[PDB]
């Protein structure tokens, strides 16, 4: 989007400020989780070659 | 819904496929959906109706349909619920010829008709009936009731 | 301000003042089944809907009708509290009015008889709690609710790399409610297709070829006509100015005597006027375009009779001759312009082989059902029969809705049918956003998915149970011709029970309760999951969708998703998420009237909401209506930007609308991370309930809704005065208002206690107000478990330091104190069933012991005389719970067993073994036991003493009841007839003898009735005799490994825990209780944990404060105007609260509960400013740097920096260490192969994996490898060859075959393949 | 293998249906035709007839793939499929030349017979490798391996008893059909339509999902799996203990450790025999407790987590005594793992025998393996609470009590320690005694006064010889610390 936020986790902040931070929390947990799969498959495949 | 057509060992699964055969015979659509083979006992899906009924008649005799009753399968609550149920209508007055209902031993959740009532011995000698026959056993004043 | 709050007051904190209303919480639960289990007296949703719909039902051309009108419900057969102690199902009966109709022969509506009503009971169906829950097997299980794709008209998008070839894709999807699914597409071939369920594409031409369009009937509909026109031997056209845009000039275009388009150029709007203004209707036009151009429709040779060209047919000039001479006036074209009106349907109707509807139903049945063969009027009924039925096909309400909603219409109802209108729409529709124009639909916005709550899915499990019995009604009202009674036998109570427990018994969605808090029962019951009967699979899923979309806003919440495979799959609602009128979700936003603020508040749904301006929650205003800020921040377009003031049409209201109860529970979100606060509301579920509960002292405001709504406490009906407290229950006299026929009021609670839930767990309710205190309507008598005065306590109160200690807290770890576990603080129960099954037999039914036989040198004594386990005892090892004794054996009849029959001096026959016992490892104590015998055979001394003990407590309580009720009564009219002051005074004390003897029979007649439900409930199932369960509880202790959480995200194990003398001391000489690392504080991220630690600091530093006013014994005056002005100020807040009227009694009692920890509420959104913490440090004689040079408990010195302390919260969860630690070393085998078993429940096995296999041989060992999969694993002869080997020290290796890969071998050869060891 | 069953046809469903084919190749037909009887669209087909007249007559059911075979064979082959190629020259020729020398480089190994493709006996498993799966724990409802074997039974008897009875091929070609329905459901269940939906099994359980359920046969074969002295543990922290050691429970050690336990108290003279031991086992003692102090010193403990990916998973430990039941342990070996200590599961290994213990404290233990096997770079590096604490004393801080007071040595550490004096400072200098292995043979160089700040200063001394010290103590140890 054209604008950012503009303030601190440290100060007090606001309510629609959260909801673009969960958009992309659900991705990095996603992100965390989906990728221990594709790693235990690219563990198995190159010693599945070796 | 599940009915329990009971068939004989050895052409038990004959009974399965019998009933896919005279399917085809007296046919038009629905009823049976999924014919299960899982073996004295073969389980078929089937809503309840006249049809498929008379054609287990016109290709006996072995064993029929389990349940509750034979005509209409298959429910679940036998006598016990029954022999609560006598608690509120009730008597030791046993003679020859009346129905002596049984809730106790291996003959229970079956009634019976009293045979040979002994006063001396304190014992009702109550058929019950098992195989679609009859099998003659004393039971108690108490281990049966009166119907 | 009400009563019970007047003992433990909190600080009511916040931006935002305290006059909102907060919902039922449990009411989308409750006020759902209300209406789905109502008498409504129109077509409304859960019965009647169901009823009057299905049921107007016939026989086949034998015309005997059945028609309905209303049913009838009846008594309950046992109640909530005993029967969930029991083990049986919830149910109720079903009495049906039902009023026969038959019709003559050649007569039109009319009735002969109807015998009479008959009447049927219509089997068992469950019913909720006034907690909110089903309870089935003694056990408590709730269906969640759903959300799915729902019906109406949908677009999608699907781009690029569906195709990965540069190519982007056009779907539909035609959402019923029932009946089949439609799947109109397209090709890249530019063409309509469908596919049915999922099938094979095929044209949809065929559909409309199908319903009542054939070649000509097809063409006419669609839109507009291309009109050519041959007079005075030329060709001509009618040309309209709409037409000709995005296009080139091909030919010499002239009329009305002026030139105006030449050859080579393209059109602009100067060109287009011209064609306007100067009036052009009728235009020459030349051969060459005729060439390549398309007929609309057929034509004939009026002279010769021939095919002057099929529909839809390219044109030849040899034809063009005989075609324009044969005589036509008007000639009619397709347009088929790429950038405008697409070529679509025009090449369809060109591919497709046929013409006429025949084939085309022909067809589709052959591959609706492939294999079998066709007939002529199965095709004629099963498309009439497919679609057009009021019957096997309805569209209903919410779909028609927005079926009507997507296509621009006036009516938004219609046709219960699909009529010949709408598929038109819908084709065209589907091409519109196929060619170019318009945007693309997303499923992802709220406005496209539908609520169904578990009434809205019995409703979908009713309507079966109805029509799989219609069929058989239907099937015995045509062959029955006879009279003899119909509603009574010819209705079964078995396939409406069993159609009904199919999906309550075994399904997704009725499952175990994860009862283990007053948070985790409310919020299972205030959920969302995605999977399930009629949505997702594991197929679908994986990115998207599981995403937060803009239009969730309030409605759902995105912090409560628990992790797994399904991570943001299962969702939770918000707390003032609420269900709309068509059936879906909705926010409240005050009405901003122009320029003004409203208190009245209007929902809109997600689709109405969109357009109004919906502002943010955090804003300021006026006194009179206006607004503060002149550029406030709002949204409406799903995005935030800047507004004027009076064009706001709606503010938000509230602060915590979009979070959740749950995650609304958590203090400073606002400070702490979106990534932290997740795992915070998943794992705040699953927290053990304490046996004594602490509360938190740094609260939020939400505590005092949620427990009360909760059904777990005692919660107070109606209002009066407190009769006699006990342990047991508690007696309230009513005073106010008096019961309706008579006797007073007078509540009653019976209290449970030492009870079980469904995770292992102790469920403990405990009294609160005193001895014989007055009580309003809505006020906390009882506390439950893990809960205290009105608040939710789950965990405790923990002094938690933020440092290093020597790395005892190496990688977020945890220390601990002694002084913790020696206030015995965190003490729980986990409770464990133990249950046995003996009977079952056809020869003797599996004696209850009496003696137990024969094996050791001490077991006699420590079990009871009768069989069972005395009440209470230690068990501790190997020994037996309930019975043994089994009457197997059959050796003979000799000599022997007249000689065998008194060493064993008891059966007929030298027979006894076992049934169960108690496990190995597990020990622990017995509290009540409790016996089910099946009605038939006779129960043991103990079956008896308990329900004997129940006989007399159910006289003894009547009895009780009549005490009070009688005296009230007549002591009542006693009194006024002394106050006032022959055969009519007789003829009085006979009537009224009469009543008293008549009263007589009310207790009598209901002790009768309630005396033959004890006895006759103990009957579960068929072919279970014996039920005893011995209950035998496991108090674990603070142990090392045990589950230890901060609230904002803190996982933690405890290493070693330090005794007292080396835990530290403050300047006042006071340890500290837990200590946390504060390295992980940074990486992920939390200050919410700092200022909690701070402000509850700053809470009990207040707190420390205003006991010693009471440990001094000064109190009076002073006392009140400390706490007074503690909530008078801090740091400029609204709500503000001082102690006003407060003339003793109540600060006397607020003081008596509020010490050591005076709690304040700080809020979610509005999490507080340093200032208010400050203040409050101000108020308690506390440092601003919250860090304070402490002399240490071990060594004696001061840190050189100093060390900030606070107090975190900490809460105890689930998975302890006796969950996890697994240890066997030799025993068992699993049944497939000679390897251990899977886990939980026989061996303790372990699984290695392939992973740790590819790491194991690069270890370089080839032992340590064999070891565990050939020497002690697959083979069990290859350990026992080897426990021969190992013990004495001689050791050397011989395998030989490792037996699990002959089932390599074995299943290939039983596969058909050839496998045998050969050379 | 207990069973035969000769069914009256055949079916088969590896050499029926599979991605590339066998009866395909050795007939020269699709297996759609394979599939539907006994490439171009479906109505491609039905049209194309309908197109070429008759022709048709019809095929025949699963003896159209039984009695091909009976005119069959493999050595022979190369005699004839390139006569056909040879009509239309050439090239061919020499391809069977080629396959001549081919089967000529043999005899040692063959290809064998097409008639084994097809099976007039259907073999069944053994009785131990499929048991009941028990509901209560007595009642035995139907299992997840016999219910489709049961029809095996099933469509044998119902052939040779309506071919004796007489049945039309209406009633006799549709159980050829649903001879394959289940016969092709009994070895493989892939590609079709078949059997019960969803009641006690989920899927349907074939042959085929036994060696393929989801990917291979691993699990019970190749893994072996659950082991016999095994055990699953928690976590806690560990800074008494050593790097080379292993902090074990009380109660787990006694468990696994059994053999060898008894296999003391037995033969020496402590227990009277195995059997008045079990008795003392049973009931817990004191002096069990005793005895198993020795064999801990001489027996070590190989521990993982539920992940194990690297070379750096199965480090194995020298057992240690401890009466605490979470396991403590090294807190630099948490790094070679990746743990940060919130819920990670610990598993446990035997070190039994003579021959495999020599494995363990010789190969891969942390007594052993320091430096990375991958990279040049150390693995044993510290994270969060080591790292700081030594920066946190090795800085050139602000002032602090006393500005420059000297020192010599052994007496330098202590003054810091002792009073007013901190243990930070900046700026102290000391006759530091290094050693530098110049121009090869052992500790040479001399001593030096060098400027350091005093944390740096006081761990200097604890200095065996070797290093830069002081020189490297300057600046910061910031990636320096594994460096």
């Amino acid at each position: 989007i054209e604008t950012p936020i503009t303030a601190n986790f440290r100060e007090g902040l606001n309510v629609l400020q959260y909801f673009i931070s969960t958009h992309g929390a659900r991705k990095g947990l996603a992100d965390t989780a989906l990728k221990t799969a594709n790693s235990g498959y690219l563990t198995r495949r190159l010693v599945d070659v070796a | 819904r599940w009915y329990v057509v009971q068939a004989f060992s050895g052409f038990e699964g004959r009974v399965a496929t019998s009933l896919r055969e005279h399917i085809k015979l007296h046919n038009m659509e629905d009823l049976f959906g999924e014919v299960m083979v899982p073996t004295g006992y073969v389980l078929v899906q089937m809503v309840m109706n006249d049809a498929s009924w008379h054609l287990v008649r016109s290709v006996p005799r072995v064993m029929g349909f389990i349940g509750g009753t034979s005509d209409r399968p298959a429910p679940i609550s036998d006598k016990e619920v029954d022999a609560i149920m006598n608690r509120l209508q009730q008597k030791t007055l046993f003679e020859p010829g009346e129905m002596v209902r049984v809730n106790d031993g291996p003959f229970a959740d079956f009634n019976g008709v009293v045979e040979e009532v002994d006063y001396e011995k304190s014992r009702l000698k109550v058929s019950v009936s098992i195989f679609g026959r009859a099998t003659p056993v004393e039971l108690d004043f108490s281990q049966v009731e009166k119907a | 301000y009400s009563y019970t709050e007047k003992k433990r007051i909190r600080k009511d904190f916040g931006k935002r003042p305290q006059v909102l209303d907060v919902p039922y919480l449990l009411s989308i639960q409750l006020d759902s089944f209300q209406k789905f289990i109502e008498q409504d007296p129109e077509g409304q949703y859960g019965l009647e809907a169901a009823f009057r719909s299905v049921f107007p039902i016939q026989s086949y051309s034998g015309n005997s009708e059945l028609q309905y009108v209303s049913y009838r419900l009846g008594e309950p057969v046992f109640d909530v509290q005993e029967c969930q102690i029991r083990g049986v199902t919830y149910s109720a009966p079903l009495r049906v009015k039902l009023r026969l109709v038959i019709y003559e022969r050649e007569a039109p509506e009319g009735t002969v008889k109807d015998i009479k009503e008959q009447e049927v009971y219509m089997g068992e169906i469950p019913l909720m709690t006034d907690n909110g829950t089903f309870v089935i097997n003694g056990t408590e299980r709730v269906i969640v609710s759903q959300l799915h794709r729902s019906p109406g008209v949908f677009f999608d998008s699907d781009k690029g790399k569906t195709h990965s070839s540069g190519k982007v894709l056009y779907n539909a999807r035609i959402i019923p409610y029932r009946g089949s699914w439609l799947d109109f597409e397209f090709d890249p071939k530019d063409n309509l297709f469908v596919r049915i369920d999922r099938r094979r594409k095929l044209p949809a031409t065929i559909i409309l070829r199908a319903l009542n369009y054939t070649t000509e009937q097809i063409l006419d509909l669609f839109f507009e006509k291309v009109i050519f026109e041959i007079r005075d031997n030329k060709l001509q056209m009618e040309l309209v100015p709409e037409r000709l845009r995005g296009e080139t000039a091909s030919f010499d275009i002239e009329a009305n005597g002026k030139v105006y388009v030449e050859k080579g150029r393209r059109i602009t709007a100067r060109h287009i006027r011209q064609l306007e203004k100067d009036d052009v209707k009728l235009i020459e036009v030349p051969v060459e375009y005729i060439a390549g151009k398309v007929v609309a429709k057929d034509y004939i040779d009026e002279s010769t009779g021939e095919l002057i060209c099929a529909a839809n047919m390219e044109l030849s000039l040899d034809l063009l001759a005989k075609l324009s001479q044969s005589g036509h006036k008007r000639i009619e074209t397709l347009f088929t312009n790429d950038l405008d009106h697409g070529p679509y349907i025009s090449e369809t109707l060109r591919v497709d082989p046929t013409n006429d509807r025949l084939s085309a139903l022909v067809e589709i049945y052959r591959m609706m059902r492939p294999g079998e063969p066709p007939t002529r009027e199965a095709a004629e009924s099963l498309f009439e029969n497919l679609f057009f039925s009021e019957d096997r096909y309805d569209l209903s309400a919410v779909g028609r809705m927005k079926f009507n909603r997507s296509l621009l219409r006036e009516e938004i109802e219609g046709s219960g049918i699909l009529s010949k209108d709408d598929i038109i729409d819908v084709m065209k529709k589907l091409i519109d956003i196929r060619n170019g124009k318009g945007e693309v639909d997303d499923i992802d916005h709220l406005g496209n998915r539908r609520i169904r709550s578990v009434g809205e899915m019995a409703e979908n499990q009713f309507r079966v149970g109805l029509v799989r019995v219609e069929r058989a009604v239907k099937e015995r009202l045509s062959l029955g011709d006879l009279d003899t009674l119909m509603p009574q036998d010819m209705i079964n109570a078995k396939p409406i029970s069993a159609a009904v427990k199919e999906f309550f018994g075994s399904s997704q969605l009725s499952q175990f309760m994860d009862q283990n808090n007053p948070l985790s029962e409310i919020t299972h019951k205030r959920r969302i999951s995605a999977l399930g009967p009629g949505g997702l699979t594991r197929e679908r899923a994986g990115f998207e969708v599981r995403d937060v979309h803009p239009t969730h806003y309030g409605r759902v919440c995105p912090i409560e998703t628990p992790e797994g495979p399904n991570i943001g799959l299962i969702n939770s609602l918000s707390v003032y998420a609420q269900t709309n009128e068509y059936g879906f979700l909705e926010t409240p936003y005050r009405k901003v009237t122009d320029g003004v603020v409203t208190d009245e508040i209007h929902y809109l749904s997600a689709i109405e909401e969109g357009n109004y301006v919906i502002a943010q929650a955090n804003s300021n205003l006026d006194e009179e209506g206006h607004f503060v800020e002149d550029l406030v921040t709002c949204r409406s377009k799903g995005e935030s930007s800047l507004f004027s003031r009076d064009q706001v049409d709606y503010m938000d209201v509230s602060t915590q609308q979009v979070v959740s109860v749950g995650a609304s529970l958590i203090p400073f979100l606002e400070h702490d991370d979106a990534n932290r606060a997740l795992m915070g509301a998943n794992m705040q579920r699953q927290a053990v309930p304490t046996l004594r509960a602490d509360k938190p002292l740094v609260g939020t405001g939400m505590e005092r809704a949620v427990a009360v709504d909760s059904g777990v406490t005692a919660v107070a009906k109606r209002g009066g005065v407190v009769q006699y407290v006990d342990a047991s229950r508690i007696v309230i006299k009513v005073n106010e208002d008096e019961m309706y026929p008579g006797e007073a009021g007078i509540d009653i609670y019976n209290l449970t206690k030492y009870t079980r839930s469904n995770q292992n767990t102790c469920i403990n309710q405990m009294p609160c107000v005193s001895l014989g205190e007055p009580v309003e309507r809505g006020d906390v008598l009882a506390d439950g478990p893990s809960t205290d005065l009105g608040e939710l306590a789950l965990g405790q109160n923990m002094r938690v330091a933020f440092m290093p200690w020597n790395g005892y807290n190496f990688e977020d770890s945890i220390l601990v104190s002694e002084r913790v576990v020696q206030e015995d603080r965190f003490t729980t129960i986990h409770i464990q069933e133990l249950a046995c099954v003996s009977r079952d037999t056809k020869l003797g039914p599996e004696e209850i012991t009496a003696d137990i036989p024969n094996v050791g040198e001490a077991a006699l004594s420590k079990l009871d005389e009768s069989g069972i386990v005395y009440i209470g005892a230690e068990v501790t090892g190997g020994d037996i719970l309930v019975g043994k004794v089994t009457p197997k054996g059959e050796t003979q009849l000799t000599p022997e067993e007249k000689l065998l029959r008194a060493i064993f001096g008891e059966k007929a026959s030298d027979v006894k073994d076992s049934s169960l016992r108690v496990p190995n490892g597990v020990s622990g104590t017995v509290i009540d036991v409790q016996v089910f015998t099946r009605d038939g055979v006779e129960k043991d001394k103990r079956a008896l003493e308990i329900e004997e003990m129940q006989l007399k407590q159910a006289k003894k309580d009547l009895s009780e009841e009549l005490q009070i009720l009688e005296a009230g009564l007549f002591s009542r009219i006693r009194a006024v007839l002394v106050a006032g002051g022959d055969e009519e005074k007789q003829n009085q004390l006979e009537q009224l003898a009469e009543q008293y003897d008549e009263l007589k029979h009310e207790f009598e007649k209901k002790l009768e009735a309630k005396r033959r439900k004890i006895t006759q409930g103990d009957d579960l199932a068929p072919g279970v005799l014996k039920i005893v369960k011995v209950y035998l509880a496991v108090k674990r202790r603070i142990q090392p490994g045990d589950k230890m959480a901060g609230r904002h995200g803190n996982k933690g194990v405890i290493s070693k825990i330090n005794p007292i003398e080396d835990m530290p001391y403050d300047e006042n000489g006071t340890p500290v209780d837990i200590v946390l690392n504060p390295l992980g504080v940074p990486s992920r991220m939390n200050i919410g944990q700092i200022l909690e630690t701070h402000l509850g600091m700053a809470a009990k530093g207040i707190g420390d404060k205003i006991n010693a006013m009471l440990k001094q014994q000064q109190e009076v005056a002073k006392l009140r105007e400390f706490i007074q002005r503690a909530y008078d100020l801090g740091a400029d807040v609204r709500q503000k609260v001082d102690l006003s009227t407060f003339s003793d009694e109540e600060v006397m009692r607020l003081a008596e509960n509020l010490r050591k920890g005076m709690p304040i509420a700080t809020p979610v959104f509005d999490g507080a400013k340093e200032a208010e913490i400050k203040e409050l440090l101000k108020l308690g004689d506390l440092p601003t740097s919250g860090q304070i040079r402490l002399y240490d408990g071990r060594t004696g010195e001061q840190f050189e920096r100093p060390v900030t302390v606070g107090y975190m919260y900490m809460l105890k969860l689930n998975h302890l260490v006796d969950d996890k630690m697994h240890a066997r070393s030799t025993g068992s085998y699993s049944l497939v192969t000679q390897q251990p078993l899977g886990g939980k429940a026989q061996f303790g096995g372990q699984r290695f994996g392939e992973m740790e296999v590819w790491a194991l041989e690069a270890y370089g060992a080839a032992y340590t490898l064999q070891e565990m999969l050939t020497v002690k694993s697959d083979d069990v002869n290859g350990r026992t060859k080897m426990y021969k080997n190992i013990v004495d020290g001689n050791h050397q290796m011989e395998p030989g075959m490792p037996e699990s890969f002959n089932v390599l071998l074995k299943e290939i050869r039983s596969l058909g393949i050839n496998i045998e060891l050969e050379d | 293998m207990g069973h035969i069953e000769l069914a009256s046809p055949t079916a088969h469903i590896w050499f029926l249906k599979s991605l590339p084919s066998r009866i395909g190749l050795l007939l020269d037909m699709p297996l759609r035709d394979i599939e539907r009887v006994l490439i171009l669209t479906e109505e491609q087909y039905l049209d194309a007839l309908e197109e070429f007249g008759d022709e048709f007559d019809a095929k025949m059911g699963a003896e159209a793939i039984q009695a091909l075979l009976k005119s069959m064979d493999l050595e022979q082959e190369c005699e004839q499929l390139r006569e056909e190629l040879n009509e239309t020259n050439s090239e061919t020729k020499r391809k069977k030349l080629t396959k001549r020398i081919k089967l000529l480089e043999a005899f040692v190994q063959s290809g064998n017979k097409p008639e084994w493709m097809i099976l007039t006996v259907l073999p069944v498993l053994p009785p131990d490798l499929r048991p009941l799966v028990p509901l209560d724990g007595g009642r035995f409802a139907t299992s997840d391996l016999n219910d489709l074997y049961r029809r095996v039974i099933n469509r044998n008897n119902r052939l040779k008893r309506l071919l004796d009875l007489a049945a039309p091929d209406i009633i006799v070609r549709n159980e050829k059909r649903m001879l394959q329905e289940a016969v092709d459901a009994l070895l493989d269940n892939g590609r079709r339509g078949r059997a019960i939906t969803g009641s006690n099994k989920r899927p349907l359980k074939s042959l085929a999902d036994m060696i393929k359920g989801k990917q291979g046969r691993f699990r019970q074969n190749l893994l072996g799996k659950r082991v016999d002295y095994s055990g699953r543990s928690v976590i806690t922290v560990g800074p008494y203990l050593r790097l080379h050691q292993c902090g074990l429970p009380k109660k787990m050690a006694l468990e696994l450790f059994k053999p060898f336990i008894y296999g003391k108290l037995e033969l020496r003279g402590l227990a009277t025999t195995i059997k008045a031991a079990k008795k003392m086992v049973e009931r817990e003692e004191a002096v069990v407790w005793d005895i198993l102090d020795e064999v801990i010193r001489e027996h070590p403990v190989l521990l993982n987590r539920a992940p194990t990916l690297h070379r750096l998973g199965i480090q194995a430990f020298e057992p240690v005594l401890i009466e605490g039941k979470a396991i403590q342990l090294h807190p630099l070996v948490c790094a070679a793992y990746n743990a940060d200590f919130d819920g990670d599961q610990m598993a446990v290994h035997v070190p039994l025998t003579l021959e495999a213990q020599l494995e363990a404290r010789a190969l891969m233990m942390s007594t052993n393996n320091i430096l990375s096997p991958a990279n040049g770079e150390p693995i044993i590096v510290p994270s969060q609470d080591v790292v700081l604490g030594l920066y946190y004393m090795t800085r050139d801080c602000v002032n602090a009590k006393g500005e420059g007071m000297v020192l010599t040595g052994p007496k330098e550490a202590e003054r810091l320690y002792r009073s007013g004096l901190a243990s930070l400072h900046a700026r102290v200098k000391v006759r530091i005694t290094e050693y530098e292995k110049d121009a090869n043979g052992e500790l040479v160089a001399k001593t030096s006064l060098k400027d350091t700040t005093v944390g740096r200063a006081i761990l200097w001394m604890i200095v065996p010889k070797g290093l830069p010290y002081s020189i490297v103590n300057q600046a910061l140890g910031k990636k320096a610390i594994s460096k």
